[PDB]
């Protein structure tokens, strides 16, 4: 279950920096829940030559 | 006799009478390749034939 998406690296709003560090946050390309059936296609080594 | 039109006395009316043969002609940027050269077992096409 590897695919290849367009997502962007989040940038947090950082209205204040203390409250900001003592949360924490950052960024995995490991997600949650793999996505929908009518939102990926499937490539194979035959379609791709063609 | 020949029946072949060889020699004829013509006029200088009629010396460039006999340009009707129809030519065609590559430009100068064509290239004309040798591809019989080309046929081995071992290559594949991209998309397969019937």
């Amino acid at each position: 279950q590897v695919y290849m998406h367009r997502d962007m690296l989040p940038e947090p709003r950082l209205d204040d920096i203390e409250r900001f560090r003592q949360e924490g946050f950052y960024y995995t390309n490991m997600l949650e829940a793999p996505p929908e059936i009518d939102r990926v296609v499937q490539y194979t080594y035959e379609i791709a030559r063609l | 006799f020949i029946n072949k039109r060889i020699v004829e006395r013509v006029r200088v009316g009629q010396i460039l009478a006999v340009l009707n043969r129809r030519f065609v002609a590559y430009k100068g940027k064509m290239r004309i390749m040798d591809i019989t050269q080309s046929l081995k077992m071992g290559t594949k096409l991209a998309a397969p034939t019937v």
